[PDB]
Parts: structure tokens; sequence; C-alpha cells
RNA sequence: GAGAGUGGAAUUUCGUGUGGAGGGGUGAAAUCUACGGAUCUACGAAGGAACGCCAAAAGCGAAGGCAGCUCUCUGGGUCUCUACCGACGCUGGUGUGCGAAAGCAUGGGGAGCGAACGGGAUUAGAUACCCUGGUAGUCCAUGCCGUAAACGAUGAGUGUUCGCCCUUGGUCUAUUCUGAUCUGGGGCUCAGCUAACGCGUUAAACACUCCGCCUGGGGAGUACGGUCGCAAGACCAAAA
RNA sequence: GCGACUGUUUAUUAAAAACACAGGACUCUGCUAAGUGGUAACACGAUGUAUAGAGUCUGACACCUGCCCGGUGCUGGAAAG
């Protein structure tokens, strides 16, 4: 029952490699080069944190150097990842996840989405956009570009000083590497 | 067919796909 | 083991099974080109080509539809010229009748 | 079908390497149903041009053939020799009436 | 292809150079290099051409061979 | 023909040594690019597209079309036979299918090229031709469209008609080097045909079968209507 | 005419062409994620991981969406000063 099991794949085993063991997981230091992965570690033995969600998958860039491999994400990105992490060979199951379409307001309510109102429709009290009479965007030509409800922009761009000296002491330190 | 009457031809198409780019648009 | 069919192309295999069709079917003994041994030959290769040919393979396509118009001329000769062999043939092989 | 499998090893590979590749997949034909009529060694060749890979350039090669008589689908069962680091080149053909030596 | 100088003559070695330039067809493929884009539709019309001036200048050397030949056999 | 693998050259970009002043481009220039170090030179990396030589009046396919190599699956063709079978054939309205390229839809990919567009020039002007950037597109997967100078401007088929030179793929005979007979592809030609140019056993010859199409030019492949298409449009198609 | 539609709204003078909506696009986010609230711990985001989360505008569908980065913002940049 189970040694027959064992044994069938120990004949599957030596006619195969690592890009055809879909489903299987091992330490990303015992892989190839462009080998398509998913569900990283990011600390060895936490668990699966990078690349999860439905269709998406990673590849191996480079072999092991100083113990880290270079791995290219979903969002384009590249990251330096330990050697040890897990990674599971393959891609994340259900990849037409991304292009089915809802048809109604009501399906929207069932995944627990409540409306969202734009801040242009308010009142200068609630939001920055708020205000004017008629359709109005409240702002003008000496005004700013669209914000938050906090104020801050959403658009060309920008991001906080904070992420912008994280992010530049990541790539610095992987410019190293 | 020659190319001297294939120019009559030639022109009526351009002014008809013209007038129909221009009318049909709308 | 060097003889075992899964040795075999599926060109070698569809010669072999071609030729169990033709002395399944012969009027006499060295029959191989009447119409209900060409019919059932033709039947053969229709239904292998059917399941193995792709999609995109336009070019094979054709041939299996000029192998059914062929199938089509040797039934409407043996409809007329030998009943019984057409009979035989229907029944055999699984063909609608279609005088239309 | 009769086939042959050629085999260009990377120069530097030893003898223990050689066994050990053409022994699983001579073992992999076994286990479809398949009859091995002949293994050979070219020994050292040398090359056309210098065959590149991760490793660096090689200028030399080891040569060996095995002829198999076996399923129509093992070229397709056999491409894991395209991520195998002891070979430069391997190629499957259908075996040809031409003496080689 | 490389050529040795020998005794310092730089004039036979570069005639011998030349020589296995046009004797292994690689002057021919270098003088056939394009700058521009040939449509398939005028590489068919220049292989025609190509074909007339071949077909004229066979016919040509056949007179002159035919002409020389006749006249150097003495009759 | 379809599927699955794989190869190298070259272009572009990037990196690392050496090196230092231009490079690129034109009729001439300039935009551009380069001292933040280019072009150039060696090694390396990434990526896409197309497959040099072979190689062409060659080959294959109904046509459109098809070029690196390996394997799988597969359509058609040719030759030989003292094998079978026994007129089962040809053509084909209405129909059905296939059908360059551009275009459309969805998702990928994007080196080079390049509608649009920006700039640099030319010019009287220059919505162009030239230069420099360059989007869609060109590529893949799956659908749509259904048109081309889709041309041999030559419908498909059958029978017959003096020869010569080549060539593709077979077979037979050979008498050491060639003959014969099929099979396609070319060149020339006796006749015959042709308004003329020319065609000429792959006819535009001598005859025949079946289909499509024409009936002065323009208006016009336009209007109207129907069907089809997501659109772009397509097909049938007048009259004054 | 307006809004695609079913919905929602000024409890107590306005139910609508206003809001929402499915669909579309842009920007940010590599996970101790961005973002939000808090002095902080911490919590939500999320026992989620770029086919995911957040912010903004537009608003089914069909056909489309031209020019301008000079201005206000946002954003990238080896040096000199
Ligand atoms: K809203
Ligand atoms: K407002
Ligand atoms: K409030
Ligand atoms: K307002
Ligand atoms: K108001
Ligand atoms: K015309
Ligand atoms: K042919
Ligand atoms: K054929
Ligand atoms: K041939
Ligand atoms: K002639
Ligand atoms: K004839
Ligand atoms: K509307
Ligand atoms: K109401
Ligand atoms: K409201
Ligand atoms: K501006
Ligand atoms: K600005
Ligand atoms: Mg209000
Ligand atoms: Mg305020
Ligand atoms: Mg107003
Ligand atoms: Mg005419
Ligand atoms: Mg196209
Ligand atoms: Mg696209
Ligand atoms: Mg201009
Ligand atoms: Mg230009
Ligand atoms: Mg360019
Ligand atoms: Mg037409
Ligand atoms: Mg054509
Ligand atoms: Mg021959
Ligand atoms: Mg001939
Ligand atoms: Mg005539
Ligand atoms: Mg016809
Ligand atoms: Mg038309
Ligand atoms: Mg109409
Ligand atoms: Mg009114
Ligand atoms: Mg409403
Ligand atoms: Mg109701
Ligand atoms: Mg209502
Ligand atoms: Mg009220
Ligand atoms: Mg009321
Ligand atoms: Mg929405
Ligand atoms: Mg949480
Ligand atoms: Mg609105
Ligand atoms: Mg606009």
């Amino acid at each position: 029952q189970n040694k027959t099991l064992v044994a069938e794949m120990e004949e599957k085993m030596l006619h195969m490699d690592i890009n055809s063991m879909i489903g299987s997981s091992m330490p990303l230091g015992m892989m190839r080069i462009g080998t398509i992965i998913h569900n990283i570690e990011m600390n060895p033995g936490q668990g699966a944190k990078l690349v999860r969600a439905a269709g998406t998958n990673a590849k191996i860039l480079k072999e092991p150097a100083s113990g880290k491999c270079l791995i290219k994400l979903p969002s384009g990105d590249t990251r330096w990842i330990n050697a040890r992490c897990r990674a599971t060979i393959g891609t994340v199951s259900n990849p037409s996840h991304g292009v089915k379409k809802l048809y109604k307001a009501g399906q929207s309510r069932w995944l627990g989405i409540r409306p969202k109102v734009r801040g242009v429709a308010m009142n200068p009290c609630d939001h920055p956009h708020g205000g004017g009479e008629g359709k109005s965007k409240s702002s003008g030509s000496r005004g700013r570009t669209s914000v938050s409800p906090w104020g801050k922009p959403c658009k060309g761009g920008y991001k906080s000083a904070s992420v912008k000296k994280k992010k530049k002491r990541l790539a610095a330190r992987e410019a190293k590497m | 067919d020659s190319v001297k009457k294939k120019r009559k031809k030639k022109m009526n198409k351009h002014k008809y796909r013209k007038l129909r780019k221009k009318q049909g648009r709308k | 083991t060097y003889f075992h069919p899964d040795n075999m192309s599926s060109a070698e295999k569809m010669k072999i099974e071609l030729a169990k069709v033709r002395e399944e079917f012969k009027m006499s003994e060295s029959d191989c080109g009447s119409a209900r041994v060409q019919v059932a030959q033709l039947t053969t290769k229709i239904k292998h080509l059917s399941s193995v040919l792709h999609k995109k393979d336009k070019h094979s396509k054709k041939g299996l539809i000029a192998m059914v118009h062929r199938r089509k001329k040797l039934l409407k000769y043996m409809r007329r010229t030998d009943w019984d062999s057409y009979c035989l043939s229907l029944s055999k092989l699984g063909l609608r009748d279609n005088p239309d | 079908p009769l086939y042959d499998c050629m085999l260009l090893f990377k120069p530097i590979i030893r003898k223990e390497g050689l066994i050990d590749l053409v022994a699983r997949i001579g073992k992999h034909v076994y286990s479809k149903n398949g009859v091995l009529t002949e293994v050979k060694s070219f020994g050292k060749v040398e090359l056309g041009y210098g065959i590149k890979k991760l490793d660096g350039r090689h200028y030399q090669g080891q040569l060996m053939q095995i002829t198999m008589m076996a399923t129509p689908n093992i070229n397709k069962e056999l491409h894991y020799l395209n991520k195998d680091d002891k070979l430069l080149r391997w190629l499957l053909v259908k075996h040809r009436d031409i003496k080689i030596g | 292809i490389r050529v040795k100088v020998f005794s310092g003559d730089l004039d036979k070695a570069l005639t011998i150079l030349q020589r296995k330039m046009q004797s292994s067809g690689m002057e021919r493929l270098i003088k056939a290099q394009q700058t521009h884009h040939i449509k398939n539709s005028e590489k068919k019309v220049l292989a025609r051409k190509n074909l007339e001036r071949k077909i004229k200048s066979i016919d040509f050397a056949r007179k002159l061979q035919s002409i020389l030949i006749k006249k150097v056999r003495g009759l």
C-alpha cells in the first residue's frame, strides 16, 4: 500500500529532476537557475511569505553566492534571499483568478466590501477634495495633486520619506552583494 | 486594365474612403 | 522484448491493424481492393485520425475530410451494386444509412 | 524504434560519472520495456568551437553512444539531459545504416 | 582567415590572403552584404535579373569558346 | 502540416579591465549622443527576432504559402508488379471549408524595424522625400475578419499533335560510359494559331465536357435593400 | 433630457439628474509591507503576500478619448558653488 507508492516514484525519480517535482518544497540552494518557484520563506523555518497569491510565481536568477540566491518576484523587483530558505516548485494554483469579473454590486458585499465614497463628493470638513458648488475638484491652477483623506499625495510617484530612506538602504545593501 | 485606367478607380476609391470616414464617423 | 508493440511506432501499428482489418473483410483470399475492404480500411483510418490530429493541423484535416468523402463514394457504389456487402459494412462498422 | 543516443560529456568528468549517467539512461530504457543493443565510447574529441557553459568554455569532450530499441516517447522522456551538468550536448537520432568509425 | 608573413614579404602574404578570401567564397558573401532591408518581393526581381545576366554571359562565353576552339584546331 | 526540444552568428543593452576625444549622421549640416569617460578593444551577462553558407529557371503544397538541427504524430505524391477491384469517372449552381498582409478582441512578449508623433534640416512653402528619437504594430497563445497586381493578369478535366538541349525523383537495360521508360520542372523550336506582341506536348495548336464571367465610355463597384462582422468593413449590386 | 440597471440619501418642508454600483485607469506597497489610529506599547491591514493590500478619479455597455510638463504639486539626478 505505501511501499508500492514509495517504489513507484523511485522508478520515476531517477528519470526526473527539480523542474517537474511540482508541489514539492526544498531549500533554494538545492535548486537550479531559472527554476519557477513560489511560497518562499524570508527567514529559514519561519514559513512561506513571498509568492503566495493565485497564479503567481518567482524565478531564480543566480546560484547561491555568499549563501544567498537572487530571485525575481512577481512585482518585477529582484531580491537576495537566504539560500537556506525554502520554496515550492511551480506556480500557485488557480491562475485564472485575476481575470474573473463580477457583474453586480451585491457580489462585492458578499466578499465583505462596503461602498466607497469619493473625496470630491464630500464637504471640506470631511476630505481635502471636498467643497465647491456643482462638480468640482477642490483645487486649481495653484493647488496640489490628488490627495488622500489625510492630505498625503497619491499620484506622481509620491511616497513618504521614511519609505524612501528604507528602500535606499535596502538597495545600497543589495548592491554590495 | 492599364495604370492610367487604374488611376481613375484609385481616385474614386480615395474620395469615397475620405467621405466615408468624414460622414460615418459622426 | 525487441518485438513488443511498445517498441513500435504508430505508423507500424497502423500498418498491422489495417492488414488485420483487410483480412477481416476480404471477398476473395487475395482481395485487397474491393469496395468493402476500402470502406473498412478508411473507417479505421478515419477513427484514428479524428482522435490523434491536432486542431491547428489543417493540412492533415483536409486529407481526413478527403477520406470521409471517398468512403461516401464507395458506400454509394456498394448500395446500388452489392446490397449484401453494403449491409455487412454498415452493420459491422456501425455506419448510418444515408441514401440521400 | 531503434535509436542512437549521442552523449557529449564535459572533458573533466571522471569514469564514474560517465558510467553513472549511462547506467541511469539505461535503467530508464529498461523500465519502459526496451532493449539496449550497444554501448560504445569514441574517446576524447576536439570540438569545432568552444562550447560555453556555466562552468566556462570547453574545447574537448568525451563522446558516448548508446543504441537502444525503445518507445517512440523516449526523446520526450529524456529531456532531463537538458539540465545535466556532466553534459556538453546530447542528441537522439533514428538509427542509420552508416558505418561510423 | 589568417596568413603568416615569411621573410618580411608583405605583398606576397597580402596576395595569399586575397586569394584565400576569394577562393573560400567569403569575398562573394562580403560583397553581397546589404545595408538596407530588401523585401522578398524585391529579392525575386533581383534573382530574375541576375539569372538573365548569367544567361547572356553564358551565351557570350559559348560563342567565344566555339570560335577560339574552331580556329585553334586548324580547320 | 502540427507538437515538443535544442544551436550558433549578428544587432541592442548592461557589467568588468585597458584606453582617452570624439562618436553618429549628410549633398552639406544640425538635432542626438559623449569627459557622470562614449565610439573603439578583450572577456562576460541578458533578451528578442530571423535562420548565413548549402541555394536554385532546384523541392513540397489545392491555393494562400513552406528554409538552422533533432525527435513525435500526421496529409499528399512518384516508381515497380504474370497482385486486387470492376466504370466505382469528370465538372459543379445553390452550399461548405481553407485563405498573404494589414486590421480587431483577450493575455503575454518586445532585440531590431517602424504607421502616428516630437525634434533637426531642405524649400518660396514642405502637413513629404534626408537625419535623429520613437507609439501602435511586426513575434507567441486563442478567437474574429475574408480581402490583394490572391498574377501565368491564362478555370477544372480528357484525348491527340515533328523534334533538340537541360534538370528533380525512381525503375530497367548497361558494357565502364552511357541508352531506354515513367515522373514533375525549365529553355528552344517544325507545324498550327495570333489584331499584333507572342504561345507552342506544362499551347494561346487540333477537338470535346462542365462551371464562372463579358456585351461602348463615364456616372460606379457608387446609391438602395438584405445577409454577415465587435468594429473596420465584406458579399450580392442598380438607375437618372 | 438626465442617470446604465436593483439599491442609498437631508429622522421632522428637498428621494432627485445627488450618493453608491459592477466596469476602467493612475500612483504607492518585498512583508516588522505600504496605509490608519495611538506619546508608546500595540492593534487593524492579515493568521493576507503584488492574480494581494491601500489611496485617487471616472462610472454598465458600444465607439473613442487629440495638443501642452511653461505654472502649482509630486518625482529622479555625478559633481562644483
Ligand atoms: K465611489
Ligand atoms: K469637491
Ligand atoms: K462628521
Ligand atoms: K461639490
Ligand atoms: K454645493
Ligand atoms: K486602381
Ligand atoms: K510540386
Ligand atoms: K500532392
Ligand atoms: K522530385
Ligand atoms: K519562341
Ligand atoms: K495534353
Ligand atoms: K453614458
Ligand atoms: K424614488
Ligand atoms: K446623496
Ligand atoms: K504643464
Ligand atoms: K510640471
Ligand atoms: Mg454635497
Ligand atoms: Mg480641510
Ligand atoms: Mg461649475
Ligand atoms: Mg481587362
Ligand atoms: Mg497580421
Ligand atoms: Mg499587447
Ligand atoms: Mg517636420
Ligand atoms: Mg525617419
Ligand atoms: Mg529608432
Ligand atoms: Mg476581388
Ligand atoms: Mg502571390
Ligand atoms: Mg532520371
Ligand atoms: Mg516535359
Ligand atoms: Mg485569345
Ligand atoms: Mg470552376
Ligand atoms: Mg470592395
Ligand atoms: Mg449597404
Ligand atoms: Mg430642453
Ligand atoms: Mg438612477
Ligand atoms: Mg423593481
Ligand atoms: Mg429605485
Ligand atoms: Mg426631510
Ligand atoms: Mg419627502
Ligand atoms: Mg469598481
Ligand atoms: Mg494583523
Ligand atoms: Mg461622476
Ligand atoms: Mg485627455
